């Protein structure tokens, strides 16, 4: 899940840029 | 000195049949055989008792408590003086909480210069009707002989010269013939005049000399004294103890050393009190009062400028304190090397008291076996504790413990305070509903780690129902009124913006400068403290919102200091390290305001034109004030005075200082148009019928939808 | 108060507490 | 209606337009400084200036922010009766009587502005006799309208009077009934010392 | 054809317009339908199309966060019925988040098969409160349409009272509020009478026959009617098909070449992999249940021999079944090869719907954990857990987590249930209603006693509110009056007789009876909860009297059911087991009499000549029986008459007045403020602390005669 | 209610330990003679045997003993005012008075047929220019013992009469404001009342 | 409302922002 | 997102403004 | 036991209810 | 032995029980 690294330890950009274009 | 037989001191009695049969030498008592604790006592056993003879008697007579003794009457035979040397409740005899006191002794009974007796609770006691008056009591108005068998008129007064013997019964005179006058059924009673009562008669001649008292061998010599009102000493008698030997009470010359170096070898190897025995009032004292201290090498109580401390040694190093009272009984002895162990059981709020007492009590040099400390529900009352000794180590090699106590839910606060740990380890456990850092912080100040464990003291529960907020806010914007007041804060929220659900803002009235932190008992609405709760606020944007959490409060009074704060809605987790903050306790005054209005007005005067106006506040203290605006020009002169009040009716108008043009009451007290400010809290219920958790299922429910309705939806790819 | 709610004209007294001059166009009912 | 100065206890006479001129005699005025009194850190300040007995209401407020005006508190509403002075009820200003042309002598009571504190009523018990002329026990409002009082019809020898001015304070031309002597149903010199 | 063909399986509609070209002609949907993230698009750009080709749906709908669309009304107006098979999170419908809504078509909806709906976050809808859902749903509770515009004060959920078009809007009650049946502002829903409604009807004043659930096409036919009750073939509804063609995802009649082709298929892009369906008695299922096995042969199930299971591998990987659909997830496994997890909460007793998908496992592999379940009672779908394999256990070896269980009041009913512990320990906390002398049989029966720690886990936290004891006692002797009963009950001790405290009798006013133990959390009203500690005469049975262990109620209310429960203060052991008793928790009342006034006496009369009353019950119930008679004593000559007498000016209080407050809506209105000013109460009041063991201490004094005589007299002394 | 005072019936209707009698003959009861009242699915019954314009106390208690009336001898109780109609708020009796034309006259407003608790009252205020006056006031002691008035003068004329309006719960006979004459007592002229 | 969501309803100053704000 | 922890409604709009439309990708071959 | 009012009328039910099976004390004995 | 009250002090069964005549 998307929370599994943003509600929670340090949510970096390649936790957000992992399926945009 | 030169007396036969043995000179024994006084013993009590206790919890037991009789005692008395080891008596078989014991011709003279100086002290004053007490009874204490004969719950169950029965007569029975008492008909016959042990005693020599008596040469005299010294001390009072305290009688206490007892069920049995019909018959008193063979302990003290062939009595020649009885006086209360030291006195309970200022008598010489005191008769008191006790019942069925059927006979006694004191037969022969001469005079009594100091102390008259009182009787209470005698319902079988006989022969006080037949009994000379003035001539024993040196303050007849003091007598109270009251409560007696013989007193009731049902006890036939039974005595010598008509069946019984003779036993050296002269006639005396009180009522101008000379009766024979008796003491109990078989006995008859010796009593010297009242014209030389502090001078003391005997058979052998006429009133003895000035020193001897009550019986001599004979007359005009102190030496001939048996008993003396002055000083005895090694035979003679003296009105003033030489400097080498203290006083004892008018009555006896002792060497110094059986009170300054009698106490002083013992610490803990004497069965006999070592409390170190001064002199001062002209007489030998265990210990002296407060503000008079120790100065001499001799170890003799002197006076200090004003009041003074005092450096108190107990008996056995231990005194567990069960009340207000026991630990009024260590008042002035501001320092205790010793344990001071608190079981106090019931009380309500009388523990102010020991703010002033413990309050001075800093050392307790012993194992700190604490618990049942119902009244003050925070430690932080004490303004002189901060040393712990371990010079006694109870079980467990501790010198700590407070262990499953109840009636407690905080501690001492090093706000203004602090504590200092000595000799060891520390035990301190299970008592719920109290945060758990403080502790932390009491070993931090404490100091002098490796006897400070983070294993022997509670670390791991007790603190589920006050959370440990690390973070604390404050108010960046406080816009006040009379009441209504909107407090603005910092938009901080935890890294979840859903878990926290609101505000819990705490407030008070608070004039005082100075509160702890706590929360009283639960009673659904009763609490010391006052708490309410706040909606939480909405995100606008991601790198600042432009609405700050907000809250707008009313019902403080104007002018007034409230210790208000607030703390976080936090939703209860495995981990304390992300809960919110909260505010620190802010003596916040309400402005003053319009709305301030003085109660209790009162029209008095020292004359017709002055009106010496005085007055209570409800919450106004005056300390911001300015002026007063009063009325004295004529707003009286109004056409109801003028039109009202004719002499055809009842008297109703004289006599009364209120009139219609001056009336504001309320048309209905019925909640209509503007009476609707008093809608306050629920108060059958404390805030809301269903207790908090129904509301918490409610949010992380929430939050558990919309998370299970999120990773459905997301994660396209592991790569 | 702010327990349960607020009826009458006081909440003028509480409204002008709200906006402060910043253009406000607030909306007295009464 | 008349602005007045002064920020503490008053004790100079205040001008009332009559002869006799005593302060807190005056209607109140929109005008803010009142014989009141500054805080003086205690709650109790003794007025002067007053009148004897004199029917007060006084609105109790406190102050801040002295600077721009007087603002003050609300107002809580409440009456001042302190020391009568009964003696006083006997005369401030003196007393006369019209004799009215029906067997009365209507006794007018003067004053400059209070025979001893504020004139509410004047109690009388004289109803006796059987029925007789119209008698009034006279209110205030008959009072203004009047300047006196009636009474029932007198005849002549001895008479004693009922008649006590009620300023809540008492002792205003009566004591005791002693007996005035009626001369031909008129010329009753009542309040003798009285 | 009847039903229109073309079946379109479902499929994902995300972040794009112009995808809806998949309904193009669609009867219904095979599979899931989800419209997700449509944002800035004007109505118009999803009305270039329309959908009345749909009927039903086999799965859920879904609409999240879709900001075009402003109604269902021009994009699947004509819809009857939403299959239930498969489930989302408690139902089917999902609309969260949707803006620019103001109306909602579905026109003419019958029946939801299973669940609930859910219509949230929506502040824009209106006209969405009174919409006919509630009999279209099973469950008629664990509804959610919350966050509207209605609470939060935006606009009226009104709908027309008239009959738009053939439908009408009925006020039908649900709940106790009136809903007029609809679908959005100026449209109506109708409603048939109940028996037509069991199997539908028509909306043309007409009601369907059997073999239907909603609206018969051709009218009042059986065969030819849509929304059938049970399932079709080629377009008639039948409620078994007999061969070739067998059943199909429980509303099908397909070919048996049908089901052998979809096994020799899989719906993943690949064959021979998902979607395993086989034959059953009349049926194609994927997995056939325990008992039957798979058959090679003509790939069918088969009864196999002996017991056949199948496991759900799950070695690797924690799924916890924390909801309805993850519990449809395992639908008749034998065994978990993992870790089970049980975090529901809410809801109506779920737990049925366990029972049609768990309570078959029976081996539990590495640790249960039952957490945070805010409400679940009477546990029964593990009554065939008997096993345990324990592969890998949590921290601190517990393996039975139980935790914050409030009404988890039952485990089983000892009907030969029992579990065998091969690894592991008991861990319970916090279960005020869970019982001491079951968990210790449950203890015994899985090898728990004695490695059970007593360092980390307690069992005195629990059992705060309510337990049991096999130890019970029994009422025998009552004597009743009407405010206090003499009750002596069994003279029952322990084992260890001398180990005796004294008994506490527990009583308060519960509502009714047939209710379990709540004192202990209960502190105020509703269960206000008293407690008194009993201690009779006989603390042995050894002397015989006319007076059994007893005691007698202090004061109690006439004819009220005061609850009567007890348990015995006792000491407890090394290890803890079976300790403690009580009696049958019994609903007694006592006698009755009403010397007290009812309350409210309110002066309601009407007439002259007849006297109009209003009774509500005195504040003592005085007996529920409902005969009474009625006197009065006369007023007449009373002092109040003759001393007010009101013939002129001046208040008087004037004498029969007659004016009835009304106090709902008329005079003290209720605008939720709650204080009347007449005469206020505190709310946040002072606070003492307890005091009662002062007094029990008092009759100590008529009971220590004996034990110091047995105690303190009889030791052997030297004296 | 209790015909004695004991815990028995007598069935004397004569007795009633009142002046008058409320209470009638029923068959013997273990208690007083007194009016039962039974309760069968209601929370309400009437109490008649009462006079109009009157407001009483009510008894009311439940006791185990059915099988005879109740063995109780004690109650609770309440209060209840009648709801005043168009019978008694009007005079019960007649609005007539005694005539007379002869320098004297008997004014005597009848009493009622059943004895009320307040009747609707009419001022009196007769005055002229100081002579013989009467007064009274309209209360059952006032009335019982002033026996209403008599005046003298009496011819068909004026006659002065105080002016009020009167309103408890809407009154059938009151006091008028006219310029009141004497032709002949249609109504209101002769007697004011009406 | 403007006088319903605070004397009608749980006062909160979010929606008497919007009046002004 | 910013402090390198959201979670809630903000994260996915905030994730949505990162990659816009046709952004969102799956996997139906599984 | 709890220091309540237990005198007057209720000593006649503490005469009472450790008796009826031997009579009772109808009056007070204080 | 000559106590009355209950109340304010106390008693016992040999008190009372003679007093149930």
């Amino acid at each position: 899940g998307i929370v599994e690294q943003c509600c929670t330890s340090i949510c970096s950009l390649y936790q957000l840029e992992n399926y945009c274009n | 000195h030169l007396y036969p037989g043995e000179v024994c001191p006084g013993m009590d009695i206790r919890n037991n049949l009789t005692r008395l049969h080891e008596l078989e030498n014991c011709s003279v008592i100086e002290g004053h055989l007490q009874i204490l604790l004969m719950f169950k006592t029965r007569p029975e056993d008492f008909r016959d008792l042990s005693f020599p003879k008596l040469i005299m008697i010294t001390d009072y007579l305290l009688l206490f408590r007892v069920y049995g003794l019909e018959s008193l009457k063979d302990l003290f035979p062939n009595l020649t003086v009885i006086r209360g040397s030291r006195l309970f409740f200022n008598y010489a005899l005191v008769i008191f909480e006790m019942v069925h006191l059927k006979e006694l002794g004191l037969y022969n009974l001469m005079n009594i210069t100091r102390g008259s007796v009182r009787i209470e609770k005698n319902n079988e006691l006989c022969y006080l009707a037949t009994i000379d008056w003035s001539r024993i009591l040196d303050s007849v108005e003091d007598n109270y002989i009251v409560l007696n068998k013989d007193d009731n008129e049902e006890c036939g007064d039974i005595c010598p010269g008509t069946a019984k013997g003779k036993t050296n019964c002269p006639a005396t005179v009180i009522n101008g013939q000379f009766v024979e006058r008796c003491w109990t059924h078989s006995h008859c009673q010796k009593v010297c005049p009242t014209i030389c009562k502090s001078h003391g008669c005997t058979a052998e001649g006429l009133c003895c000399h000035s020193e001897c008292l009550g019986n001599c061998s004979q007359p005009d010599d102190p030496t001939k004294c048996v008993a003396c009102r002055n000083f005895y000493l090694d035979g003679r008698c003296v009105e003033t103890c030489p400097p080498p030997y203290y006083h004892f009470q008018d009555w006896r010359c002792v060497n110094f050393s059986f009170c300054q170096d009698l106490h002083h070898k013992c610490k803990n190897s004497r069965r006999q009190g070592c409390h170190q025995y001064v002199i001062h009032n002209n007489k030998c004292i265990p210990e002296c009062p407060s503000g008079y201290t120790m100065n001499s090498s001799n170890l003799l109580c002197t006076p200090c400028l004003g009041p003074c401390p005092k450096v108190c040694h107990l008996l056995e190093g231990e005194k567990t304190i069960d009340s207000v009272t026991s630990a009024q009984e260590l008042r002035g002895c501001t320092v205790i090397n010793g344990s001071l162990i608190i079981n106090i059981r019931g009380g309500n709020n009388l523990a102010a008291e020991l703010e002033a007492n413990l309050g001075l009590i800093e050392e307790i040099s012993g194992y700190l076996k604490i618990r049942r400390s119902y009244a003050l529900v925070s430690l932080s009352f004490f303004r002189k504790l901060r040393l712990i000794r371990g010079e006694t180590l109870e079980i467990g090699n501790y010198s700590f413990y407070a262990l499953d106590n109840q009636n407690l839910r905080q501690l001492w606060d090093w706000s203004k305070h602090n504590l200092t740990i000595t000799q060891g380890k520390l035990f301190f456990h299970y008592n719920p509903k109290l945060c758990l850092s403080e502790i932390h912080k009491m070993e931090e100040v404490s100091g002098t780690k490796g006897r400070q464990e983070r294993n022997d003291i509670a670390l791991k529960t007790n603190g589920d129902q006050a959370s440990c907020e690390n973070e604390l806010l404050k108010f960046s914007y406080i816009r006040t009124s009379f009441d209504k007041i909107l407090l603005r804060w910092e938009p901080y929220w935890p890294p979840d913006f859903r878990d926290l659900l609101g505000f819990m803002l705490f407030y008070k009235e608070a004039p005082y400068q100075n509160v702890t932190e706590f929360d009283g008992q639960d009673a659904c609405g009763s609490n010391s403290w006052t708490v309410v709760d706040i909606d939480p606020p909405l995100r606008s944007n991601d790198p600042k919102s432009q609405n700050h959490p907000g809250w707008l409060m009313r019902g403080l009074k104007p002018w007034t200091q409230y210790a208000i704060f607030v703390k976080t809605l936090v939703t209860f987790s495995d981990e304390r390290r992300t809960y919110g903050a909260k505010s620190d306790i802010i003596y916040v005054q309400t402005d003053a305001t319009n709305p301030s209005v003085p109660l209790d007005p009162i029209s008095v005067s020292n004359s017709s034109s002055q009106i010496i106006l005085k007055w209570k506040p409800p919450s106004d203290p005056n300390g911001n004030i300015t002026h007063y605006l009063v009325f004295w020009e004529r707003q009286a002169e109004d056409s109801e005075l003028f039109e009202l009040d004719y002499c055809l009716k009842g008297l109703k108008l004289p006599s009364r200082t209120w009139s219609p043009p001056f009336e504001s009451e309320d048309s209905q007290k019925h909640n209509q148009s503007e009476y609707e400010d008093s809608a306050g809290e629920c108060c059958s219920c404390p805030k809301t019928d269903s207790q908090i958790l129904k509301e918490l299922e409610e949010s992380s429910f929430r939050k558990t939808f919309e998370d299970y309705l999120h990773n459905v939806v997301f994660v396209p790819r592991p790569s | 108060f702010v327990n349960q709610h607020l009826c009458g004209s006081h909440l003028v007294e509480a409204l002008y507490l709200v906006c402060g001059e910043r253009g406000f166009f607030y909306t007295p009912k009464t | 209606s008349l602005g007045d100065v002064g920020n503490v206890t008053v004790a100079v006479p205040t001008v009332a337009a009559f002869p006799n001129t005593s302060s807190t005699s005056v209607p109140t005025s929109p005008e803010e400084h009142r014989p009141f009194e500054k805080v003086v850190n205690k709650e109790s300040l003794v007025i002067s200036g007053l009148r004897h007995f004199t029917g007060y209401r006084i609105e109790l407020q406190a102050c801040n922010q002295d600077t721009p005006e007087e603002r003050c508190s609300v107002a809580a509403y409440v009456s001042a009766r302190t020391m009568p002075e009964a003696k006083a009820d006997d005369i401030v200003g003196p007393v006369t009587h019209e004799i009215f042309e029906n067997n009365v002598v209507h006794l007018m009571w003067q004053e400059p502005k209070e025979p001893n504190g504020l004139i509410v009523l004047y109690e009388v018990s004289y109803r006796r006799y059987g029925d007789e002329e119209l008698h009034l026990c006279v209110s205030r409002k008959h009072f203004a309208l009047e300047r006196g009082c009636r009474l029932r019809g007198l005849s002549p020898g001895n008479y004693s009077v009922r008649i006590r001015a009620t300023s809540l304070a008492g002792n205003g031309s009566w004591t005791e009934p002693t007996y005035f002597y009626v001369t031909d149903y008129l010329d009753v010199p009542s309040n003798i010392a009285k």
